[PDB]
């Protein structure tokens, strides 16, 4: 029998209203583990490149990680996968909370949606009971608001609900899916969900979930908890607060945001304010945050409590975590009070807290320059704050100028013209990046910006420190108990690495060292997004409780399959290449893999070419970014190599 | 005799529901072979929007519902109907096996070194403590006379013989 | 469909007068109103003025055994009593038990009477009872107050002892 996984999925046709439970192939588990990996397998051989994002044949997959529903601490992530309406590439999005584990308790590993529903509806799951309900009375309702009404309707107080806001219903290219204190935020997956007339997905589960090696599996679980205690008694020395400990960026706990407000760019990723964090500002923001934060809450089976309930006066309560705390504030040149109030509106609407702020600031720059006229913004209010609330409503409704801005900075500038493309200066593969315009070229981050399939920098980094220690004693101390490294050489790299001089960036670490680092950091994220493990306890923070050495044990004891360190490394490489192959088939080439032209002020073309060339070699790809026939056959992806040749993507010989 | 008190600091709870995970896991057969929050002897009443997080422990069995159910408003918070009842009651699913309906009851992890729910609550909202307490037939007679006065001696006599 | 009744308790409006204890004990005296005694009231007020705790607790379900562990809450800065929200007629405490016999007490909403008296006497309007229909069937094993009272004695003292005593009173 199957373990960790349930071995079953739901196939839903929203056009015919048909529902079907189908057993999964156990071979898929051995090759692609689960979550993102198996999502990639499904999308590959069911979604050909001729399928458009808002086409009925486009798929919307809700996947619970392999180890979700087990006692594994923090393992609770949902992986939503589809074809992005913004980037035209694959879009996988992660969501925390309690939804994924509930699905497992219901008896399912995934839910795959195809076609479209003519009427607004939501899916109701209660163990073996599955049905489609009408949701017309929920039209326009906010994401969180929607969940509460449903749980009253069905009389299921303990059901978990993933819903879309008005933004998703109106197919905003950066619309999200909201569930309590969790969000599948990026990729426009909310736009696809709305396009299919799917207002929400409600699931309740009370079945058992089994593991293969009970005693052994709980042993590793306790080993993690013990490490979390010890780790939280020994934060990383001389790092900032929101990087010393475990979990997601603890921005709800720490009031200090000097690193953020003085190193990140305000507005349309435009302005840098070196001396913003004054005493008056630090006190005003701490007061606002103490009054707004009700409680620090956690995800399922996790003690880190990264999120927080936010209560602004005269506004409904919503939940928040990580960097969305500042994006609306910094993009509007305002304060933390404004940011918390508009984030409430945006979370209910279901918008990406990264792109949305940059799109609105992008619009005001165009209005400032004169590329957009005041006639495009009728009835526009006077205040800077009021203008953001104004433009926010225009976007979610796709009203007038809001209809164009609802497509993202790339497509909006494309349609606007008149030099609007010049102000879309912060995109990679048509996707907005973090507002960061640093001075000196970073050889490690350059690679992560160019090749990251998520196209987000915060979701590929983690395991290697972002900066070197000034003193050698500090490095020797760090590498002392750095048991998470796959190889001793990662310790030796950090020892030699210095902030200034003959061993500083961009010329050090070397090109070969940078490639190895990027490959390790990326590998841990892909393992996380297949197992369902929150990165906060794994691939994100320094020296995590989960790593390349005990992960194989969790899989073996949990799922009952043969798994070791090397076999796991190869697995992660397998469906990370498959994801790559999916984007190749959709027209992605080396040309698309370049950072923004103004991302760094000091550029080194010859070093950057050597970096991307060497990294491709390590991955086993072409000098155009395409996985060769040799590496594909070696990975067990022969069917990919055949289709590449047949499609002319790869040449025979 | 010794009474054990489960100390629950609702202000410290974050709603991770880890307690439910480990409790049900241990009580699986064999132990840890599976888990299921519905089979947990501790259940967290959770509403983030109301700022309610209240760990509840499985208490006593009852074969009938109350004629009236209680529903509190305390310090601004509107709690659920029967929001604090530990009973395995026929009125809901709490503290009852999800497949058979049989009653569940916390036994403080009898036999084990420490309550697992307490052990996996790394934020320390839960603790169990002990203390000694001090342990006639005139009460019986008075009660019977009370029963005879309220229902009648003829009614009381016939009921006892059954 | 059946009807379930809910006792609505606004502890933020309570003043700790305990007028509810007076009337319930009064009405349930034999004969009615002949005397009163808060200790036999089926509504009992949790009251610590210094802690600002005012909580009306209605007598609930009978249980012949105590739990293996008692709970004790700290909620919103207030340290409530051990078992402070339990409605049970339990052998661990005197709440909801006759002070002289040990018999179980239970609120029947003044069954037979025009309206719940405690609610009638609570002029500040902290109490109220409302009704609603539900679809779930009543699987309660309905035992009479007479039957539950006798059984509690039989468990405490024995069937043979209780029987002989009954035949020595009638
Ligand atoms: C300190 C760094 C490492 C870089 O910041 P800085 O120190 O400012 O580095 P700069 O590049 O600005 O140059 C500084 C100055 O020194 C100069 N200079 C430089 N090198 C050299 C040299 N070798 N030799 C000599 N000089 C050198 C350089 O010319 C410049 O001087 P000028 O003014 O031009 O004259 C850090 O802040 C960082 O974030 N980096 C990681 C990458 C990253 O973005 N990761 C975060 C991802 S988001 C995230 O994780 C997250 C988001 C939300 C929520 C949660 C999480
Ligand atoms: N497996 C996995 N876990 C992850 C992440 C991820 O990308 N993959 N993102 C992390 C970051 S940076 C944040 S801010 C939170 C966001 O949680 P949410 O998606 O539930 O809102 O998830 C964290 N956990
Ligand atoms: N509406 C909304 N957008 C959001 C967030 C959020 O919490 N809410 N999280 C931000 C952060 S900090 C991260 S790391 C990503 C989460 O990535 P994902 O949800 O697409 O997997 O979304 C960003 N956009
Ligand atoms: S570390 Fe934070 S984001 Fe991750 S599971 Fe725990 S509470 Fe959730
Ligand atoms: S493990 Fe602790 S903090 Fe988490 S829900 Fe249980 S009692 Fe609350
Ligand atoms: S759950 Fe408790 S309070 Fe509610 S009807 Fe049952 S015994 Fe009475
Ligand atoms: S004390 Fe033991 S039996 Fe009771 S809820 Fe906790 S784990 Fe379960
Ligand atoms: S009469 Fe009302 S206010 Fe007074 S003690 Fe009773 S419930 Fe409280
Ligand atoms: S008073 Fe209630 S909670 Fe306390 S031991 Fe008795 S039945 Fe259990
Ligand atoms: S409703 Fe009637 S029987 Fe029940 S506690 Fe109030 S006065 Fe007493
Ligand atoms: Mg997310
Ligand atoms: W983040």
């Amino acid at each position: 029998m199957r373990y960790a996984e349930t071995g079953y999925v739901l196939e839903v046709d929203l056009t015919k209203g048909s529902i079907e439970r189908v057993a999964t192939d156990p071979r898929d588990t051995e090759l692609y583990l689960g979550g993102l990996g198996t999502n990639a397998k499904i999308l590959w051989d069911r979604v050909p490149p001729e399928v458009e994002p808002f086409s009925p044949e486009n798929l919307l997959i809700f996947a619970a990680g392999l180890l979700c529903g087990t006692p594994a601490t923090g393992c609770n992530r949902t992986i939503v996968s589809t074809v992005s309406p913004q980037t035209k590439l694959m879009a996988f999005s992660m969501m925390g909370g309690f939804w994924a584990p509930e699905l497992k308790y219901a008896g399912y590993d995934k839910i795959i949606f195809r076609g479209k529903s003519p009427e607004l509806v939501y899916l109701y799951i209660n163990n073996d009971k599955v049905e489609i309900r009408d949701a017309s009375h929920l039209k326009g309702k906010g994401a969180i608001e929607t969940a509460e009404i449903i749980k009253k309707e069905l009389n299921e107080p303990r059901a978990q609900v993933a819903a879309i806001g008005k933004a998703g219903e109106n197919r905003v290219f950066y619309a999200s899916i909201e569930q309590g204190r969790s969000s599948a935020s990026r990729g426009g997956i909310g736009a696809v969900m709305g396009d299919k007339g799917l207002k929400a997905v409600v699931v309740r589960g009370t079945k058992d979930l089994c593991v293969a090696k009970p005693e052994e599996y709980i042993g590793l679980c306790n080993e993690v908890l013990d490490y979390i205690k010890h780790r939280e008694e020994n934060p990383i020395p001389d790092v900032m607060p929101i990087l010393a400990g475990l979990g997601s960026p603890q921005e709800m706990k720490v009031h200090d945001e000097k690193w953020h407000t003085e190193n990140f760019n305000w507005g349309n990723a435009r302005t840098r304010r070196k001396d913003f964090w004054t005493d008056e500002v630090s006190h005003a923001w701490e007061k606002t945050m103490d009054k707004a934060r009700t409680r620090l809450i956690s995800c399922y089976n996790c003690p880190m409590k990264c999120g927080a309930t936010i209560s602004m006066e005269g506004l409904p309560t919503y939940m928040m975590k990580c960097f969305t705390k500042l994006t609306y504030t910094m993009a509007a040149y305002s304060d933390l009070d404004f940011g918390l109030r508009i984030a409430q509106k945006a979370t209910e609407y279901g918008l990406d807290g990264f792109s949305a702020p940059q799109v609105m600031a992008f619009a005001f720059e165009l209005l400032e320059k004169g590329i957009l006229k005041d006639s495009d913004f009728p009835g526009l209010p006077e205040g800077n704050e009021e203008r953001f609330f104004y433009l926010l409503d225009k976007i979610v409704n796709r009203d007038g100028i809001g209809d164009i801005l609802a497509n993202g900075t790339y497509w909006a500038a494309q349609e606007i013209g008149n030099g609007a493309e010049d102000y879309a200066h912060n995109n990679i593969k048509k996707h907005e990046q973090l507002p960061l315009k640093l001075s000196m070229l970073n050889p490690i981050y350059y690679l992560m910006y160019c090749t990251g399939e998520k196209i987000n920098i915060t979701q590929i980094e983690g395991q290697f420190p972002q900066a070197p220690y000034p003193k050698l004693e500090q490095r020797e101390a760090f590498v002392e108990d750095w048991i998470q490294v796959p190889d001793e050489k990662f310790k030796k790299i950090f020892l030699e690495w210095e902030p200034r001089g003959e061993k500083s960036m961009p010329n050090f670490p070397t090109v070969d060292m940078c490639c190895d680092i990027v490959d390790w950091q990326e590998m841990m994220h892909y393992i996380d997004d297949a197992l369902g493990q929150c990165a906060g306890l794994s691939s994100f923070p320094l020296k995590p409780p989960y790593h390349i050495h005990n992960y194989p044990k969790f899989i073996a004891a949990g799922a009952g399959i043969e798994m070791d360190t090397e076999k796991l490394k190869k697995a992660a490489k397998r469906y990370r290449t498959l994801v790559r192959a999916f984007n190749i088939r959709r027209g992605m080439r080396r040309v698309d893999e370049q950072p923004p032209a103004n991302h760094w002020k000091n550029r080194f073309p010859e070093l950057e070419k050597e970096l991307l060339d060497s990294y491709y070699k390590l991955k086993g790809w072409n000098d155009d970014g395409i996985p060769t026939k040799e590496t594909l056959d070696d990975l067990g992806l022969g069917y990919v190599g055949d289709e590449f040749i047949k499609r002319g993507i790869l040449s025979a010989g | 005799r010794i009474v054990k008190t489960i100390n629950i600091d609702a202000d410290k709870c974050n709603g991770c529901r880890a307690c439910e995970v480990i409790c049900s896991a241990f009580h699986a057969m064999p132990p840890y072979s599976s888990n299921n929050p519905a089979r947990s002897r501790v259940r967290v009443v959770r509403d983030p929007l109301r700022d309610i997080y209240v760990p509840l422990y499985a208490g006593e069995y009852t074969e009938s519902e109350c004629i009236g159910r209680d529903k509190f408003i305390i310090d601004g918070k509107e709690y659920d109907e029967c929001g604090f009842c530990r009973a395995s009651c026929p009125s809901r699913d709490l503290f009852r096996e999800p497949d058979s309906g049989l009653p569940l009851k916390c036994d403080l992890c009898d036999g084990e070194p420490e309550p697992l729910c307490v052990k996996w609550c790394l934020v320390g909202a839960l603790s169990v403590t002990e203390r000694e307490v001090e342990e006639k037939r005139t009460e019986m007679e008075i009660g019977l006379e009370s029963l005879i006065s309220r229902f009648g001696a003829d009614v009381v006599a016939d009921t006892v013989e059954q």
